[PDB]
RNA sequence: CAGCGAAGGAUUUGGUGGAUUACUAGCUAAUAGCAAUCUA
């Protein structure tokens, strides 16, 4: 139950520091602030690491070999992570603000560009333990005048070249002896130096300046000696450059400027094969495939990544993200994506495994403030402060409907019904409820009775009456369907702020500005139980503020909160680092999860070292409707925490006689209901999918008759979380078949319980196996047409 | 936006052939997205 | 015995253990390196922060350490180890088996002096390289000469010679020539220490009865006395800034400061370090500075410093007594108890028989504090006991911290040795509490527990008792009363819903806690000792007295592991954070890691201490441990954290044993089967021109299975390959004169889809056939061939409606469960 | 065996408080003498109508049960009863009246049948509560009439009414009052004894019923 | 100098302010004791507040009520509900909120509008 | 007054030291030198 780990950051697809790509260049590795997003672009996936910088990070490798990864931030707090295990090795300080780290291609060292001093280590092993000191230094060599700009080593792992703000470049053996091999260094530009690199026989030498110089070194006569023997110029007059890679192997020099535009050229005989433009915004870095078929750029202003192949002119993705500006989040009705409604006056559809955004929708001229799905995920409706709430369709991407008052309001919270019908919206100046139908475009009604400006809306699931809160201290229940009009008004101790209503709509719970989250029961307007959720929030000291952090009033209370979909428990997040989530019987808090711990936020730390910038806080919380996760949009991104099965022993009354060695025992004596509850019992997902696929399809619906029903929605989450991404289609489907024939009447009337269990198993059969289906209905149908009709001149 | 980036309290941020279009929605390969009557 | 989950990282706390250190000087900055048992540490001395740590342990305590400027030599059993940055750059074995005991370093020249009185003198290659290396010569001090060597120095500007201080004599050795140049006159009593002075050509002599001599090396006199009764003298220093003051220093623990010039005495600071533990052992000016560091074998390095005169003409004659600067420090005793502090693994908690309470760093050495024991004040305002002579708490039994609410009331409660009342403490202040928690029964604190929401504490008495108080407001709430024997576990539900107790008469008490029943009780077969409740499986685990440990759920109350193999006493034990794993030490010199799910013994460790503290990190990073000799905390690194370990028991379905299970290609023949690979690619198959707008071999092995009648490496090589080579392929497929490729195509996917295996692929590429040239197959239909070949790929294909009517039924079934 | 102590200090208070109300903080009883605990409703389909499961201490809960439809289902029927003796123009708005009233109807009915008196009334409400009824089917007005049944509510306002009414009618001119009249009336309905104008009166609806069924 | 709260509690026109301070436990309405509180029928509406939560939290703490205007069921009302959040807000400040909001469980599971008023009225159909 | 109460108790304040981010050492013209010195 309680135990979620921090599991992806959807949004923010890159925030500053360079774009890696792997060695098989299939994942790139994109430097969102202080974590680090991994995208598997063929695999359609993408994960976030666990671990977390104290500031932004500006520098990002991983060797060859893909097993480690080094993250330098913004004033040289290394960190490094083992790739595959995920988890961090060591933290290592460098004394200042490093600006690029490089591994060889051997693997074996590592450099950096600490301030002036390029410094050598040589990279500790992945399959040694973890030592007290595992980095060993190698050399650290000076003679750059200013900063060094860049790293770049050579094809063998012999030369490095590196450049420098200082208006020169220097090239430094790796080793003593090659000493006089490389001891030159390359004068002549106007301005910073900000790349050098060989060519493929390291013979030429390219350094490509500022201003927009790229000077071509060889080793000729005018004795031999480094000659400049062509400088090509770029001629961008106002922009200049901002990022340059270079492909050896295919000549292909990539360059981004400050305007946006990037052009890449065909080096040595400086041939421009393509100029297009990212923006308006500078790219901030341009990262190559090793096989330099893939360039991906960065933008840090509008946090937006493209990856582009030249070759077919055509980009793989474009993917802009929101750093801060979040106020609104909703779930797909099953949860394979979440929608984001963004302050810069859009709409944003993501997709949760693949880290990225399918459609945007910008007819809104001001900052969104909700999103709520409707029609069981077709359509979906926002309210903004531009004075509309209006809906939009998830098929044919159109706004069809827009909704105003008469008044020229913003409206700042909204709620649909479960029969579609009406739409309902609440402003923070205006005291009023709108209410508008759905299908004529009219404004069917203004509630009104609020004496405070009407701060949350929902309509219960079930039973469809409205449920307003507002900052008069009241809840209030509308009774707006036949004929009543009746209206039950609840005060309560503080003005309420989220509003959030049960899944059987029996139950509406309220946050409130004192701390607090009040229950109350509808039809009996009682209250049924509180959590006091003040002294559990974590408020950290601004910076500019004179006040401590213990005597603040900014942020001990929750803006946000969003019940489970079981009814029992009540996720929780507000303008503090601190998500707090609670069991609504007991009233006790779960568990409490520390959202940033980036010091370049503000509210972050709660005590300042005695030796604006953006705030911390989360704008809406939601849980997932099919599997067991919760999403909050913070300013960092969407952070996703959710739980997984595969760590974390937790069994079911097991007893001495239950054990691993015992279910296998029982399935190879084909005893096929006595290993699968063995394996329920020791609710370990390896021994629940091998019993699983070791019983026949000749006695599934036997075995699926006689499964205990306490270990009904464990059967029925697996088979979800499983047919989601298995192969085995006819075998899961065989399953799900049988368990619903054997056991439907019990999951009907216990609905909510196989409340998510259920959701989760139809996000499998009308996402892959509803394909599969069409498909192979349309081959029927143009085989019947192809060979049944007249095909003659 | 600079009227309202100070009446408020949290932070607000702020030829060749293509910009590259990074901002585009519609795209979960659908090409006739119209409906069957506005067809 | 080597392991195969942890490894060992560090033994933190530890500073110094009485080895004289060394001071070495980089530049203008200076060094202090100390020896913790087998490694030293290396300490920036203008803020005592750790630099270095040496590398790899020695195979025995290293027992003589010097630091010229980069470099450290480091002096064990045998042998003389050559260090920079930790990293040992050379290793200098002894032709003898002798332990070697004193060493100095001049010139090209390292000198090593080991116990049976002979001298090893080691010299550089060519005088460029960085240090003595090669043998050169051995001397020898034999009984005629002098008696046991107790100190070697070399006094400046004495050109290839070295003072080898004896217990009753001083010799002159030349190095070079292998000489004994001067053997001086006898001493009347037996000299402990010697310091080369700033002076020329003196050295400083320090006896076992009270004196220091100042003799002159060159002129073979003594210079001066100086005259401290009944006291041993372990270390002398000198000042260098200018004003000549000797420091002294006594195996009481006292630090003497003498002027020279003037021949008073400035002043003394009484038990700087324990007399109990060596006294002060290594003090040290640093040279230029008025501050001296001092290094007891209490676990301690300070230091002092000298303030400018505070008379602006004299000067000279009124100085300034020396105050204390910095100091780092951790327990002079071994700790009896380990907590840790938080889940981020960066504070923990440690509690040691010399009844301090430290909260140790495991991220950064200077951030380790002791938490402090000054009282509050009495809440009424009536006075408080206790003696004027404050000493500390007696040593700390048990102890519990739970930082649900920290900074807000007191976070810590804990448990000492034979008093009935347990003490809090706050952990954000680093201090105690103002609440000591009594038992009510005259009975001593035998356990304590608090609750995750931070509000109870729970007291466990010895005459069988609970007590629950108030954390914020110090009262008695609750009072339990089932045990008659001694309680000595407590611990509460994450959700505050179910207490368990175990006392040592054998019974686990189970109640309700918001009601105050008892939901059950359970009688075992032996009187437990210790109980570790894991929060989040609701497992918790006894240490029995006959040497098991029972692993008992608190949801159903019966006993579910049962885990047998300790052969002694089991000190104790913890759960792995995500609850799979127990790891267990004992009295046995033993540790111990069992896989509660298969219920068996992992991995053992002897260990030749016995270690008497187990506990996992709150995260999986760290396994820390604590023994019976060793004044710190032994830190050891899962490396299950990042590989993959078998639950296979040791003594003395690989999968299954690696908890994987990957999942088979295909479960029947008769079952359709999607490909193993990423759902997309039927969609970028289908749609990959509207994709891209909004964005040979192949025919060699078609034509060899038209030959052979199998096209199973034809289909590989199309499961294989990407989606534009898979369209670029299919467009090219000769469709003109005879349509010999077509067809082959087609029955290829006919016996591809007979498989029931990447049928959705196999489907596409049906799709993608008819999409690319259906044309030519509607323009010649009736083709005998072409209308075959479709034929049987229709007579396959009709057997597909099995998928259409099973996800008919799901949708249709589970919407109509779902909705109605 | 096992025993909690919670309180560790005898409790005395600087007020002398009566020892019978000192008593009452073990468990709540109506007037602190009636208990609550062991009084079923021993007719189903009028629990969840009848409510005994929050004891009080006075039938005087001025809570508000008149603002949605099947609120006054959690009234405690002690208060319903009270608050149906209080009608008539004489007799409007005096709740303490019918407060004290009822205080010396239940010690009666205790005097009388030495059993519990809450435990009567609602048996004399669950037995009082007719279970059928006929409706008007009106054809423009012609008299003939439809036997329908008869919701719990329904039964619940009836049977409070009639018993009200009854006891009001037999005080009307005779040596009783309206306590010792309505104990009489709640002790023939308890027991259903065919005496009490509230079940002859539900005999005769119920056998309409019957008849134009 | 002694750690006291003060609280209100109001109906219709009625208006009672409860001063709770630390003391021997006396409880003290209008200058008279407690068990004086008429109309005498009402008596135990004033107590419930005592007897829900047992005296043992009322030994160590004396309350007076000072009661104004109204009527008698009006005063009662106004005095139980002073005590009642007097005595929460008490805890709140000088015991533990662990106990705080016990008492605030047990007085809102019992009626909350012993901690808050039913207070602006009608409705405007 | 009672009570609390070990060769005393309370309040206020100045200075310094250690933490307030996760520990790979100083200098320079830096693949090494110096640190007693860079200069002939």
């Amino acid at each position: 139950k309680s135990d979620f780990k921090f599991s992806n950051l959807l949004g923010t697809v890159y925030r500053q520091g360079n774009i890696t790509f792997s060695d098989d260049g299939k994942q790139l590795l994109s430097p969102v602030g202080n974590r680090v997003s991994v995208f598997d672009l063929i695999n359609n996936k993408s994960f976030t690491f666990e671990y977390e910088h104290r500031k932004n990070i500006a520098a990002i490798d991983l060797n060859k070999q893909g097993t480690l990864l080094i993250s330098i931030d913004e004033d040289g707090r290394a960190i490094l992570v083992n790739f595959k295990a995920r988890n961090v090795l060591h933290h290592f300080n460098f004394k200042e603000k490093c600006s690029a780290v490089k591994f060889s291609p051997d693997g074996r060292l590592f450099a950096l560009a600490s301030g002036r001093f390029l410094q050598i280590w040589k990279t500790p092993d992945v399959n040694k333990d973890r030592q007290f000191a595992p980095f060993v230094r190698h050399r650290v060599h000076a003679g750059h005048f200013q900063d060094i700009t860049s790293l770049t080593w050579s094809q063998d792992s012999r030369f490095i070249l590196t450049t420098s703000k200082d208006l020169s470049a220097k090239i430094w053996s790796v080793d003593s002896e090659e000493k006089n091999l490389a001891a030159t260094t390359f004068n002549g530009h106007r301005d910073y130096v900000m790349g050098a690199f060989f060519s493929h026989d390291q013979e030429k030498i390219y350094t490509v300046s500022k201003d927009g110089a790229v000077f071509v070194w060889e080793f000729t006569k005018r004795k031999y000696s480094w000659r400049i023997t062509k400088k090509h110029f770029f001629y961008a007059n106002q922009a200049k450059v901002k990022c340059v890679t270079f492909h050896p192997a295919t000549r292909l020099l990539a360059v981004g400027f400050t305007s946006g535009e990037f052009r890449l050229y065909d080096l040595p005989d400086f041939t421009l094969i393509q100029q297009l433009s990212m923006g308006q915004n500078p790219v901030n870095t341009v990262s190559v495939n090793q096989t330099g078929e893939w360039l991906a750029f960065g933008s840090s202003k509008l946090g937006q990544l493209l990856v582009y192949e030249w070759q077919s002119e055509s980009y793989i993705l474009k993917q802009q993200g929101h750093f801060d500006s979040t106020n609104s989040l909703a779930y797909s009705p099953d949860g394979s994506r979440v929608v984001t409604a963004s302050e810069d006056g859009k709409i944003k559809v993501w997709d949760i495994t693949s880290g990225f955004c399918l459609a945007t929708f910008e007819e809104h001229t001001s900052s969104v403030t909700a999103v709520q799905f409707a029609k069981r995920g077709q359509v979906m409706f926002s309210s903004s402060l531009d004075g509309t709430v209006r809906a939009w369709d998830l098929i044919r991407y159109r706004n069809f409907r827009t909704f105003t008052g008469t008044e020229r309001i913003q409206f700042n919270c909204l709620a649909v019904d479960p029969s579609g019908e009406v739409v309902c919206a609440g402003s923070l100046d205006n005291f009023d409820i709108h209410v508008w139908s759905v299908q004529t475009g009219q404004l069917l009604d203004a509630l009104s009775g609020h004496e405070g400006p009407v701060s949350c809306l929902s309509f219960s699931q079930e039973n469809s009456v409205l449920a307003s809160a507002s900052w008069d201290k009241t809840i209030r229940i509308w009774s707006i369907f036949g004929r009543s009009q009746q209206v039950e008004p609840i005060e309560v101790y503080s003005d309420v702020l989220a509003l959030s209503m049960r899944p059987d709509g029996k139950e509406v719970a309220v946050s409130t500005l004192k701390g607090q989250i009040s229950i109350f029961n509808i039809e009996d307007a009682k209250q049924v139980g509180n959590i006091d959720c003040r002294k559990d929030i974590i408020s950290g000291r601004f910076n500019q503020d004179r006040f401590t952090a213990k005597n603040s009033e900014r942020s001990k209370f929750f803006t946000t909160i969003h019940y489970s979909f079981d009814g029992m428990a009540i996720v929780a997040g507000g303008n503090n680092n601190s998500i707090c989530l609670y069991d609504v019987p007991n009233e006790v808090l779960l568990k409490r999860f520390i959202v940033s711990r980036n010091m370049a936020l503000n509210g972050t730390l709660e005590f300042l070292n005695s030796k604006m910038r953006p705030e911390v806080r989360v704008t809406s919380v939601q849980f997932s409707p099919t599997a067991n996760a919760f999403a909050a949009a913070s300013t960092e991104g969407l952070l996703i925490y959710s739980t997984n099965d595969t760590i974390l022993f937790d069994p079911f009354d097991l007893d001495v006689d239950v054990t691993p060695h015992s279910t296998v025992e029982a399935l190879r004596e084909k005893q096929f209901l006595n290993a699968l509850v063995m394996a329920f019992r020791l609710n370990e997902e390896y021994l629940i999918n091998k019993v699983y696929e070791a019983i026949p399809i000749k006695e599934i619906p036997l075995v699926a008759s006689n499964i205990p029903a306490i270990y009904l929605p464990r059967i029925l989450k697996f088979i979800g979380d499983f047919a989601i991404e298995s192969q085995h289609i006819e075998f899961n489907l065989i399953w799900i078949k049988a368990l619903l024939s054997a056991s439907g009447g019990y999951i009907n009337e216990h609905k909510y319980l196989f409340s998510t269990a259920m959701r989760s198993i139809q996000r499998f059969i009308v996402r892959v196996a509803k394909e599969v289906v069409n498909t192979t209905t349309d081959n029927k149908y143009t085989y019947r047409f192809l060979v049944s009709t007249d095909g003659s001149m | 936006y600079k009227l309202d980036v100070l009446s408020s309290v949290h932070f607000v941020p702020k030829t060749p052939t293509i910009s590259m279009e990074d901002a585009q929605p519609l795209y979960m390969s659908n090409a006739s997205s119209l409906a069957p009557q506005e067809i | 015995k080597n392991s195969k989950i942890f490894s060992p990282f560090r033994i933190i706390g530890n500073v110094s253990n009485g080895v004289p250190f060394a001071t070495g000087t980089l530049g203008s900055t200076f060094y202090i390196v100390t020896c913790v048992g087998k490694t030293f540490q290396i300490y920036d001395a203008n803020t005592l922060h750790l630099l270095f740590v040496s590398e790899k342990e020695t195979p025995s305590s290293i027992v003589a350490l010097s630091a010229h400027f980069h470099y450290v030599y480091a002096a064990y059993e045998n042998k003389v180890g050559i260090y920079k940055r930790g990293i040992e750059e050379h290793l200098l074995e002894l032709e003898t088996d002798a332990n070697v005991e004193h060493l100095c370093i001049f010139g090209d020249y390292l000198c090593a002096s080991t116990d049976d009185n002979s001298i090893f003198i080691y010299k550089k290659s060519d005088p460029q390289d960085k240090y003595p290396s090669e043998f050169y010569t051995k001397l020898t001090v034999t009984e005629i000469q002098g008696g046991e060597i107790v100190s070697l120095q070399h006094l400046a500007t004495y050109l290839n010679k070295l003072t080898v201080v004896t217990k009753s004599n001083v010799l002159l050795f030349n190095v070079r020539t292998g000489k004994l140049v001067f053997t001086s006159n006898e001493f009347p009593d037996q000299i402990t220490t010697a310091e080369p002075a700033p002076v020329l050509d003196i050295i400083a002599l320090g006896t076992v009865t009270g004196e220091v001599i100042m003799f002159n090396m060159r002129k073979g006199k003594r210079i001066r006395t100086i005259k401290i009764p009944q006291s041993r003298i372990s270390s002398l220093s000198f000042r260098t800034d200018g004003s000549s003051h000797l420091s002294v220093g006594t195996s009481s623990g006292d630090l003497i400061f003498y002027d020279l010039d003037r021949r008073s005495r400035i002043h003394v600071l009484k038990n700087i370090h324990r007399e109990s533990y060596g006294g002060v052992t290594q003090a040290t000016f640093l040279n230029g500075q008025p501050i001296i560091v001092t290094s007891g074998g209490d676990n301690s390095l300070k230091e002092y410093v000298f303030d400018p005169s505070l008379s602006q003409g004299s000067g000279d004659v009124v100085v300034q007594p020396p105050r204390y600067l910095r100091s780092r420090g951790g327990h002079s005793q071994p700790p009896s108890y380990i907590a840790f502090a938080d889940s981020q693994s960066h504070f923990m908690l440690s509690a040691s028989k010399d009844r301090s309470l430290w909260s140790f760093s495991l991220r950064k050495d200077a951030q380790s504090q002791e938490m402090s024991q000054r009282l509050h004040k009495k809440q009424d305002g009536g006075r408080v006991g206790g003696s004027t002579i404050k000493s500390k708490f007696p040593e700390i039994v048990a102890l519990a911290i739970e930082n649900a609410r920290i900074g807000e009331w007191e976070n810590i409660i804990t448990a000492h040795k034979d008093e009935k009342f347990a003490r809090t403490w706050d952990m954000r202040n680093k201090r105690v509490g103002r609440w000591t928690f009594d038992t009510t029964d005259d009975g001593f604190v035998k356990s304590v527990a608090m609750s995750q929401c931070g509000n109870f504490g729970f007291i466990g008495s010895s005459n069988g008792s609970i007590t629950i108080y108030n954390m914020q407001s110090g009262i008695l709430r609750k009072k339990y009363k089932l045990h008659k024997r001694a309680v000595t576990g407590i611990s509460l539900d994450g959700m505050n819903r179910k207490m368990v107790s175990c006392g040592l008469d054998g019974i686990v008490g189970f109640y309700d806690f918001n009601k105050s029943t008892l939901l059950g009780k359970l009688k075992l077969d032996a009187p437990i000792t210790a109980m570790v409740y894991h929060r989040s499986s609701d497992l918790f685990a006894l240490a029995l007295d006959d040497l098991s440990i029972v692993v008992i759920d608190a949801v159903t109350q019966r006993v579910v592991r049962q885990l047998w193999g300790h052969s002694n006493r089991i000190t104790a034990f913890d759960f792995s954070p995500e609850g799979r794993w127990i790891v267990s030490a004992s009295l046995d010199s033993t540790i111990r890691t069992w896989d509660l799910p298969t219920g068996g013994c992992i991995d053992g460790i002897i260990v030749d201490n016995v270690a008497t503290n187990v506990k996992f990190s709150p995260n999986g990073d760290l396994l820390a441990t604590t023994h019976v000799t060793g004044n710190g905390i032994c830190i050891w690194t899962n490396r299950a954290q990042f590989k993959t370990v078998s639950t296979r028991t040791i003594d003395e379905l690989n999968d299954i044993d690696f908890n994987t299970y990957t999942s088979l290609e295909q479960i029947d023949k008769e079952l359709l089967t999607l490909s193993i690979g990423p759902r997309s690619k039927m969609n970028t198959l289908l749609h990959l021109d509207v994709i891209r707008k909004r964005s040979s071999h192949f025919t060699k092995q078609l034509r060899e299975g038209s030959q052979s009648k199998d096209y199973s490496s034809l289909l590989a090589t199309l499961i294989n390959f990407s989606p534009a080579a898979v369209d670029l392929e299919i467009r090219s497929l000769n469709s003109f004169e005879p349509f010999d490729e077509i067809v082959w195509f087609i029955d290829a996917l006919t016996q591809g889809l007979k498989s029931n295996k990447n049928f959705e692929l196999y489907e596409t590429f049906m799709s993608l056939l008819f999409k690319a040239h259906g044309d030519v197959i509607h323009a010649n239909n009736k083709n005998q061939d072409i209308a075959s070949a479709l034929q049987n790929w229709e007579d396959v294909h009709k057997k597909e409606d099995r998928l259409d009517d099973l996800v008919k039924f799901c949708m249709g079934v589970a919407a109509f469960v779902t909705t109605a | 065996d096992f025993e909690v102590v919670e309180e560790f200090t005898p409790v005395v208070l600087a007020t002398p408080i009566p020892e019978e109300v000192q008593q009452a903080q073990t468990e709540i009883k109506l007037f602190n003498k009636w208990s609550f605990e062991e009084v079923e409703v021993k007719d189903a389909s009028l629990v969840d109508y009848v409510q005994v499961r929050q004891p009080i201490f006075v039938a005087h809960t001025a809570g508000r049960y008149a603002n949605k439809r099947f609120r006054k289902a959690q009234c405690p029927i002690i208060e319903r009863l009270t608050n149906s003796l209080m009608m008539n123009g004489r007799n409007n708005g005096k709740k303490l009246k019918a407060v004290r009233i009822i205080k010396h109807t239940l010690d009666i009915i205790n005097v009388l049948t030495d059993q519990n008196p809450i435990q009567v009334v609602v048996d004399a409400i669950t037995n009082t509560g007719p279970r059928e009824d006929t409706t008007r089917v009106g054809g423009g007005g012609a008299a003939r009439r439809q036997a329908v049944d008869v919701s719990p509510l329904r039964r619940v306002n009836q049977a409070i009414a009639l018993l009200t009414i009854g006891a009001r009618e037999a005080a009307f001119r005779n040596i009783k009052t309206i306590a010792e009249t309505l104990a009489e009336e709640l002790i023939n309905a308890a027991k259903g004894s065919s005496t009490s104008y509230a079940i002859k009166k539900k005999d005769e609806l119920e056998r309409v019923a019957k008849s134009n069924r | 100098a002694v750690p006291s709260v003060q609280t209100f509690g109001k109906k219709k026109s009625a208006t009672a302010v409860a001063h709770v301070k630390a003391g021997k436990g006396l409880i003290k309405v209008n200058g008279s004791p407690i068990t004086l509180v008429e109309p005498e029928i009402l008596r135990f509406k004033v107590y419930e507040p005592l007897l829900l939560v047992g005296l043992d939290k009322f030994s160590n703490i004396d309350i007076r009520v000072r009661v104004t205007g109204g009527g008698h069921v009006s005063q009662v009302y106004a005095i139980r509900q002073a005590i009642a959040k007097g005595l929460v807000a008490y805890h709140q400040k000088y015991v533990d909120e662990q106990s705080k909001n016990e008492l605030k469980k047990a007085f809102t599971s019992y009626d909350r509008t012993l901690l808050i008023a039913d207070s602006r009225r009608p409705e405007p159909k």
